């Protein structure tokens, strides 16, 4: 949903939901875009601008384990029911237990962003929680993180705090959230701000 | 020109043999059970589809593809060899058992880096079976004492059965995620001793062969005989009693003599029980 | 074999041997030191072959070797703690101590 | 959201799928002291209801002769405690939220170099959450190339 | 050789399981089809075949054909003696002339000519 609203806004799309998978007019509309572009007419986005930055989060990564552990599953599944029988067997063994256990359990108990509370403080406990990282799986790693997200954005402001980060190999990788700094529906970290009326 | 990896080209390979129908099938091997030795590459040569898709089901445990449809190509000559058309039975029921009870035990085999034997590993896979259809039971993780509740065998034998299914860890492995720290820099090496324990005992060897010659010489030759430390073998009492002294009783007399004055000799330098022994 | 609990450990004294109680656990509320005994842990071995060196000096003091190592847990070097908590965990089916 | 995305399972057109129904989460049977203590995670067991269909055969879409209700278990989860915390061996973990690019189209330029002349090459490229990417990159002789991964 | 003379084999395995490789010679190839065991009983070894036994002749004019029948003993020998037994027969007959048809399509797509020798007069079989 997500990455179709991006795309619908991102190509002047008056819908902000539709179809997850791509069509002809998308891929068209892309190419037709991309000319423009090469043109003149139209401007290229950049990485570290935050409205192009989404927040994962426990229930984010971990329902995506769970899809991780349900396609073994499936696989296992269509195994056993065109293979041998129909049969009047019930659906008891056809499901193994271990995989699935096995998945979220590698997750939760080591990932990248599985990582011990830090707890020597109570500041610790919250500033570890409220942490914003972007290392792990579909994330960039130390090694070739060049100086743009190293870097502090005009976008940041209200959303990630600009000076907490640990110093070291990853400065500004681990960015710490701001206090007020909220998060989307999509994901996006919305900021609160009060409205100015007419004066 | 095919891309050069193993599994294309063989998987393109197999396809250049016509499938054998069942007469067909029996004419080839009524040439090959008597001595004609293009019937038996005609015949093994064409159901290598068969293997692949037997192996095929086999996958992702230890072994890998490839090594499993070579394993099954060995029962399938062994299938040819042992066929028999008399039974007007078709080829594929026969081979299936041939091919699938080699790769199994191929599995059974060549997985563990520690060769478990046939039957401990049929006797693993009746416990972990019984476990996956005891989890639907209770919900959880069933324990040692389940499945031994469930099959009635006893709980040390089933723990020792789930004991030796340990899954050998690597070393090379780093530890704590960050790449700095594998089983090499953790383990230490247990068995050669460092400088300390080996000066220490050779500093020992050297002390103790100064208190003997402290000692006079009937006291100590007994000594060193019966423990066959100054150059001299391990002798029993009977045997230097025939060799040196020939009253046993005074063999073992002058024994306790020489300890009673060694005992003297080593506390006279603080070493006490305590001190050797803590 | 199984490794025991109790606490007779061969090759250390009484001056160890102290803190522990009778079941091989040390007490709650000991003011345990760097290389004190916490937890007295027999390990049995087999094939000593002992060198004549040793076989001479258990011969001299009249001592008897040992089936069992020790292999009990210390407190590590240079921490100096009090003993809270002991927290004895067991597998069903084997019989606990007194401790536990 | 997961489950209705991956099930229904059907066989190899073998006239037999296993669809979902719903699933229930289990009580923890110990509470995040006692597996502190016992060094055990902090989870609760999800008993889903599944459901096997048989579809007949001469029936592609006809009805089907054996349907088969049966709550069935997998997995164990671990329960977020009350302050944002897991408990996982004993432990106590702290997952971190990530920062991670928007899916969607993404239009990148080059501004390098990379051309031995400083021409600039513009390319989309398409990110889904999960599936294969595509790029359309322009060449340096106004060429436009697409790649898929 | 002195003929295509080796594409031909190729196509005579192709046809199945009729071709004797090794009994092959220069411009005379084999063919024998086992058919019919003698007994069930014995060893596969040991199970002698009733079935007929050809060679060949190669002109590139005609190819030529003197069929014979019997059985194959345990020493790897073919000896001419029928045994009088009406269905065994039809079998053997009906599984030479499957053959005899193939062939005879094989080398009109080779375009030659299938005539039988001199002693070809002498076989029981219809061709």
């Amino acid at each position: 949903a997500v990455g179709r609203m991006k795309f619908n806004r991102s190509l002047l799309r008056e819908e902000i939901e539709g179809s997850g998978i791509l069509s002809k007019d998308d891929i068209i509309d892309v190419m037709k875009k991309l000319i423009d572009i090469r043109n003149g007419k139209g401007e290229v986005d950049d990485i570290d601008h935050l409205g192009n930055r989404r927040i994962r989060s426990v229930g984010e990564m971990a329902e995506n384990q769970f899809r991780v552990g349900l396609v073994r599953v499936e696989r296992a599944v269509k195994e056993r029911l065109s293979l041998g029988d129909l049969d009047t067997l019930m659906p008891q063994d056809m499901i193994n237990a271990k995989p699935i256990s096995a998945a979220v359990k590698e997750f939760f108990g080591s990932s990248q962003l599985s990582q011990f509370m830090d707890q020597n403080n109570p500041l610790s406990e919250i500033t570890h929680k409220r942490r914003i990282s972007a290392l792990g799986p579909g994330g960039l790693t130390r090694e070739r993180a060049g100086f743009e997200v190293r870097d502090v954005h005009p976008t940041h402001y209200g959303r990630v705090c600009p000076i907490e980060t640990p110093e070291g190999p990853n400065i500004g990788l681990i960015n710490s959230l701001s206090v007020y700094a909220q998060t989307n529906e999509y994901g996006f970290l919305e900021t609160p701000y009060r409205k100015v009326t007419d004066g | 020109q095919r891309v050069l990896d193993a599994t294309q080209l063989y998987l393109g390979e197999i396809g250049y043999s016509p499938l054998l129908t069942a007469e067909e099938e029996v004419y080839f091997a009524r040439r090959a059970l008597r001595g004609d030795v293009a019937s038996r590459r005609r015949m093994i040569e064409s159901n290598l589809r068969l293997v692949v898709k037997i192996a095929r089901r086999y996958g992702n445990r230890g072994l890998a593809l490839l090594d499993l449809i070579e394993e099954g190509n060995l029962g399938l000559i062994r299938a040819v060899e042992k066929f028999d058309p008399e039974r007007g039975f078709r080829f594929s029921t026969y081979a299936t058992w041939w091919i699938r009870q080699t790769i199994e035990r191929a599995i059974m085999n060549q997985t563990r880096t520690i060769r478990l034997p046939i039957h401990i590993v049929k006797e693993l896979n009746v416990y972990l079976r019984t476990a996956r259809e005891l989890s639907h039971k209770l919900d959880h993780e069933p324990s040692a004492e389940e499945i031994a509740e469930q099959l009635d065998k006893p709980v040390d034998d089933v723990s020792r059965m789930l004991r030796l299914n340990e899954r050998i860890t690597s070393v090379d492995t780093p530890l704590g995620g960050d790449s700095e720290k594998a089983l090499l820099d953790i383990l230490a090496d247990e068995k050669e001793n460092g400088p300390e324990d080996t000066t220490q005992d050779d500093d020992m060897k050297q002390s103790i062969v100064k208190w003997l010659f402290e000692l006079n010489a009937k006291q100590r030759e007994v000594l060193a005989r019966r423990f066959g430390l100054l150059g001299y073998e391990a002798a029993t009492l009977e045997d230097v009693g025939r060799e040196i002294g020939l009253t046993r009783e005074r063999v073992r007399q002058i024994q306790v003599e020489g300890l009673r004055r060694l005992r003297e000799i080593l506390q006279t330098q603080g070493l006490n029980i305590e001190a050797l022994f803590r | 074999g199984p490794e025991e609990i109790t606490a007779d450990i061969p090759n250390v004294g009484e001056a160890a041997l102290s803190k522990l109680d009778e079941s091989g656990i040390v007490y709650i509320g000991a003011e345990v030191t760097g290389g004190d005994i916490l937890v007295g842990k027999v390990t049995p071995k087999g094939e000593t072959q002992l060198t004549p060196e040793e076989k001479l000096l258990r011969a001299i003091f009249g001592e008897k070797a040992s089936d069992v190592k020790d292999s009990s847990l210390r407190v590590p070097n240079g921490v100096s703690g009090t003993v809270i908590d002991v927290q004895v965990f067991t597998r069903d089916g084997v019989e606990k101590d007194k401790r536990a | 959201a997961a489950f209705r995305s991956v099930f229904p399972i059907q066989s190899y057109s073998g006239n037999s799928e296993l669809q979902y129904v719903s699933y229930r989460l289990g009580e923890p049977v110990f509470d995040v002291q006692e597996c502190q203590i016992r060094g055990v995670t902090y989870s609760a067991p999800l008993r889903v209801k599944l459901r096997l269909v048989i579809y007949e055969r001469e029936a592609p879409e006809g009805t089907v002769k054996d349907i088969k209700e049966q709550e069935v278990y997998m997995g164990e989860i671990p329960l977020m405690t009350d302050n944002g915390t897991f408990v996982i061996n004993g432990t106590e973990r702290v997952i971190v939220s990530q920062l991670h690019r928007s899916p969607g189209v993404f239009f990148d330029s080059d501004k390098g170099k990379t051309h031995s002349s400083g021409k600039v090459l513009y390319n989309a490229r398409i990110i889904p959450y999960r599936g294969s990417w595509l790029d359309f990159e322009f060449d340096p002789k106004d060429n436009l190339f697409v790649r898929i991964d | 050789s002195g003929h295509p003379k080796s594409r031909l084999i190729k196509k005579f395995t192709a046809l199945g399981p009729y071709i004797r490789e090794g009994q092959c010679e220069d411009n005379r190839f084999f063919f024998d089809c086992l058919a019919v065991c003698v007994n069930v009983k014995p060893a596969p070894e040991k199970r002698e075949f009733w079935g007929w036994w050809m060679e060949l002749e190669a002109q590139e004019k005609r190819f030529t054909y003197r069929y014979q029948f019997g059985l194959f003993d345990k020493e790897g020998n073919w000896t001419v003696v029928p045994i009088n037994e009406t269905e065994v027969v039809e079998r053997l007959e009906y599984t030479l002339r499957e053959f005899h048809e193939k062939l005879r399509d094989l080398l009109i797509s080779m375009e030659l000519a299938l005539e039988p020798s001199d002693d070809f007069n002498d076989e029981p079989v219809k061709l």
